[PDB]
């Protein structure tokens, strides 16, 4: 019985990677005796060089080709049992069948194992793991496991549940859920029908080597079916990174040429330190610094040390993905931040403190300025008074008793224009000071003061030269 | 006859002259400086001019002596005048100034003086209040300005602990930021007492040594350490986390780290780093010796750099041969890719970066439309 | 200690109260009746 489930498998398995070669078989222990079909498969299923079959017409031609199939197993190592190469030509059924097992086996089930398990448990395994949440299925061996065939559907649901009702199918049917299996492997997942079911429902035990066969066509079916998550997660793990990391190097390129500006425009007037003519406007340019300082230069501050922790965290995701460091623009780089950002702070610290002292000399200007208008009104109307009760020459006309009276009303006027001596000296003293002080218009308060000073010396030569001519004649009449 | 009658007229005259001249400029030089303008930038300034002022007011009642002393030498004049009938233009000829003259001086000092204590209360009760503003931003400032200190140092010490758990450390400097979150409500009322002691034209503060501009740097550099120094942690757990190392077998490599240390400042290294290569593992000594010694510094051994190197012969990373192996997969092992399969099976959105940015195949298999993911993916790693 | 990829770039190390112009107050008193000494 294990004869004609070997022959119907080992044939349509032969056939399904025989299609693409170009040739097909049809009697299995007839086509493969010239060595042709099988050195011809063996080139399809390894994608590997192999060496030339001679043609076979002559009987030494089909057993040399035959060992040069033979020769080739033996790069993979498999070991031999009851096999002879002269039995393939000769065309043994037992030694045909179970030479094509042992090509199955090495090709479609030992690369197949990845837990270092050799042939049948890394096949078992894989059916076991993938028939976990299946109450009605149990695969246990390579026969009796798989002679229900229930499992077979249960694995087309586990790679593509929504193409199988699995809720459907039962243990009543056995041979009826075998068909539909081998069917929507067929005419979907490319897998040529090589069991026939209805020898293997009949048989109490079907030979494992035409089973594992089958199995290990559907495995090696759904490998690109889940290896295209291993392609997805990579794909979605790079993109993802390199959008974050691109999306994040264009933010700091923004932030930075947005600082970098306004540190621009804030530098020229930080360091203008040429003062304003009246205190009004200078305690106006501090309250606009006040303001630069209390809403304006703290989010300044937030975003330098944004822009620095921004550029931190930048350099830290490149360095742990392996990427390359990030390499800014020549105007946008580290050190042209921080050397910008130096070049502001010098410039605040001195326009506070220069911006009080211009303040407090403007104040005492200010002061001054005007208590000098004040202090020279006074004097201005008092020296004017006293100018025009000497111009009047009146006292030619008197005898010695007017004279003696007249010279000490003028000494009055002598000493009473001593007392507003330091009322000059003071109104001087105050001009000086706007001078030295660089008053705006210490050139009209000079001019002012000088117009004082050079009437105030006429005022008292012309005292004493009115004194000289009282004094000419009280001694004219002694005599 | 006559000429000893009016005499005393003449000596009366005479009397007159010399005591209304010298008093009339004592008024003409009052009415002057007591109308003066002054300013004053201290309590002391305004105290002596009040004080001056009061001992003018005290020698006031004299003043008022003295111009009823001159005024009764006036009315004497005109009484004998008309007691004896001598006709005469009663006109002073010596004194130029008359009695009216000094009556009118006198009215004009008179009211003067309430003036200029009025003026003298007004400037002393604005040096008073400025006072206050004065003391009021000393108070604040020499308690914020050292407070601020503080913290830099509690921070600067944070962030150069031994008995390092980041995690432990990033909740100490949430808290240290919380503190100065909650400060700030200080500071921000301190700088409006600033704008009213230089509103109030005020450069005049002995009860205090700092600035408002010392208070404002400072909070900017508390302000960007902290923020500093919270990355810093971030980036030490980020890094750390990449490494594939867990959170409690850090913390035992920071105490492994920590009792291999009798240098304290530095990392206790020579034949320490010996002595912990006797714990774990078998010989292999002086090739790994020679090698750390020449992997102390690559340029100009290290306590955090000792960390970091015991970290990094344990290297395993992710880099393009994965990815464009998982291209060529795609393309069902094929040295270009086309179109078309990038969009059957990547996402949509994920697909169209590819064949955007996907150079010319050109290779020896050459077909029009392939797309050259070995360039591509060798790109995105540098 | 805990280094800076911000510190490492520009080149950091591997290892490590105004006194005013005083015034001449031009402040006048009135001369109190008699002399100044009193």
């Amino acid at each position: 019985a294990w004869e004609k489930q070997q022959r119907k498998t080992f044939t349509a398995w032969c056939n399904s990677h025989l299609r693409k070669a170009g040739t097909q078989i049809e009697n299995i222990e007839e086509d493969f005796r010239n060595g042709l079909k099988l050195m011809l498969l063996l080139e399809v299923i390894s994608g590997e060089r192999l060496p030339k079959p001679d043609r076979g017409k002559m009987r030494f031609h089909k057993i040399a080709n035959v060992n040069k199939a033979l020769d080739y197993i033996a790069s993979k190592g498999v070991k031999l049992v009851s096999i002879g190469a002269e039995e393939i030509v000769d065309g043994n059924v037992k030694m045909t069948l179970g030479m094509i097992w042992t090509i199955i086996l090495r090709f479609a089930i030992q690369d197949i194992s990845v837990e270092e398990t050799s042939a049948k448990e890394g096949l078992l395994l894989w059916c076991q793991r993938k028939t976990a949440p299946y109450r009605n299925v149990n695969i246990q061996n390579f026969h009796t496991s798989w002679k229900d065939g229930l499992g077979l559907c249960a694995l087309i649901h586990r790679h593509r549940p929504d193409l199988i009702d699995y809720s459907k199918l039962n243990k009543d049917d056995p041979i009826g859920n075998i068909n539909l299996a081998m069917e929507i492997a067929e005419k979907h997942l490319d897998i040529p029908k090589m069991l026939d079911a209805e020898d293997i429902v009949n048989t109490p035990k079907p030979d494992e080597r035409a089973i594992m066969t089958y199995v290990s066509c559907f495995y090696h079916a759904f490998a690109g079916a889940e290896q295209a998550e291993t392609a997805a997660n990579r794909i979605c793990k790079v993109l993802a990174v390199n959008q974050e990391n691109e999306r994040l190097m264009e933010e700091y390129e923004r932030l930075a040429s947005e600082l970098l500006e306004w540190i621009r425009r804030t530098i020229p007037w930080l360091e203008n330190r040429t003062p304003e003519k009246t205190m009004q406007a200078m305690q106006k340019k501090l309250e606009d610094f006040r303001d630069y300082r209390r809403k304006h230069k703290p989010p300044k501050v937030q975003e330098k040390c944004q822009l620095e922790i921004n550029f931190n965290t930048l350099q830290t995701k490149l360095r742990i993905s392996n990427r390359p460091a990030f390499m800014p623009s020549e105007g946008k780089m580290v050190s042209d931040i921080a050397g910008a950002w130096q070049r502001l702070e010098q410039a605040e610290k001195g326009y506070e403190e220069w911006l009080l002292n211009e303040i407090r000399r403007l104040e005492r200007l200010e002061h001054l300025a005007e208590k000098f208008r004040q202090k020279a009104s006074t004097h201005e109307t008092w020296a004017y008074g006293k100018e025009q009760i000497l111009l009047q020459k009146d006292y030619e006309s008197a005898s010695l008793t007017e004279v003696r009276a007249l010279l000490r009303k003028h000494e009055a006027f002598e000493s009473d224009l001593a007392a507003h001596q330091d009322r000059v000296e003071q109104i001087a003293a105050i001009a000086q000071e706007l001078n030295e002080l660089d008053y705006h218009d210490a050139v009209n308060v000079n001019d002012r003061c000088q117009k004082i000073c050079d009437q105030w010396d006429r005022l008292g030569t012309l005292t004493q030269k009115r004194r000289e001519a009282l004094e000419r004649m009280s001694e004219r009449v002694r005599n | 006859g006559s000429s000893k009658l009016l005499e005393t007229i003449d000596q009366l005259h005479l009397e007159f002259a010399k005591r209304a001249a010298p008093f009339n400029n004592w008024m003409e030089g009052a009415m002057e400086d007591l109308q003066d303008m002054f300013i004053v930038h201290s309590i002391e300034e305004i105290q002596s001019l009040i004080t001056a002022h009061e001992q003018f007011k005290a020698t006031l009642p004299e003043a008022d002596g003295e111009r009823q002393s001159i005024m009764a030498i006036q009315n004497e004049v005109e009484k004998v005048i008309q007691s004896y009938n001598i006709r005469i233009s009663s006109s002073n000829p010596y004194s130029t100034v008359t009695m009216d003259e000094l009556r009118t001086k006198w009215d004009k000092v008179k009211q003067l003086v309430p003036i200029r204590d009025q003026s003298l209360q007004e400037e002393l009760a604005r040096q008073h209040a400025n006072e206050r503003l004065r003391r009021q931003f000393a108070a604040q400032a020499n308690a914020i300005g050292p407070w601020i200190q503080n913290k830099m140092e509690e921070i600067a010490r944070s962030s150069i602990q031994i008995t390092g758990a980041l995690e432990d450390q990033m909740n100490q400097l949430k808290q240290y930021e919380h503190n100065i979150i909650n400060y700030k409500n200080n500071i921000d009322k301190l700088e409006g007492d600033h704008q009213l002691i230089q509103e109030a034209l005020v450069f005049d503060n002995k009860h205090t040594n700092y600035t408002m501009e010392h208070i404002r740097v400072g909070w900017e550099l508390l302000l960007t350490t902290i923020a500093r120094t919270i990355n810093e942690v971030e980036t030490q757990i980020l890094t750390r986390d990449a490494k594939g190392i867990t959170q409690e077998q850090m913390n035992e490599f920071r105490a492994s780290f920590n009792h291999f240390d009798r240098r304290k400042n530095g990392l206790m290294d020579h034949e320490d780093f010996r002595a912990c290569l006797i714990s774990m593992g078998y010989d292999l000594g002086e090739a790994e010796f020679a090698r750390i010694m020449t992997l102390v510094d690559p340029n100009g051994v290290t306590f955090q750099s000792f960390i970091d190197f015991m970290t990094r012969e344990t290297a395993d990373t992710d880099t393009a041969e994965q990815v464009i192996a998982s291209f060529r997969i795609l393309a069902s092992d094929k040295p270009y890719i086309l179109a078309e399969e990038l969009r059957r099976e990547l996402p949509p959105d994920q697909a169209q970066y590819c064949i955007k940015r996907m150079p010319a195949y050109s290779g020896p298999g050459s077909v029009p439309g392939a797309l050259d993911y070995a360039a591509f993916s060798s790109a995105l790693y540098g | 200690t805990y280094i800076s990829p911000w510190e490492r770039a520009m080149g950091v190390d591997p290892q490590q109260k105004a006194e005013l112009p005083k015034y001449k107050s031009f402040n006048r008193t009135a001369m109190p009746y008699g002399g100044y000494e009193k």
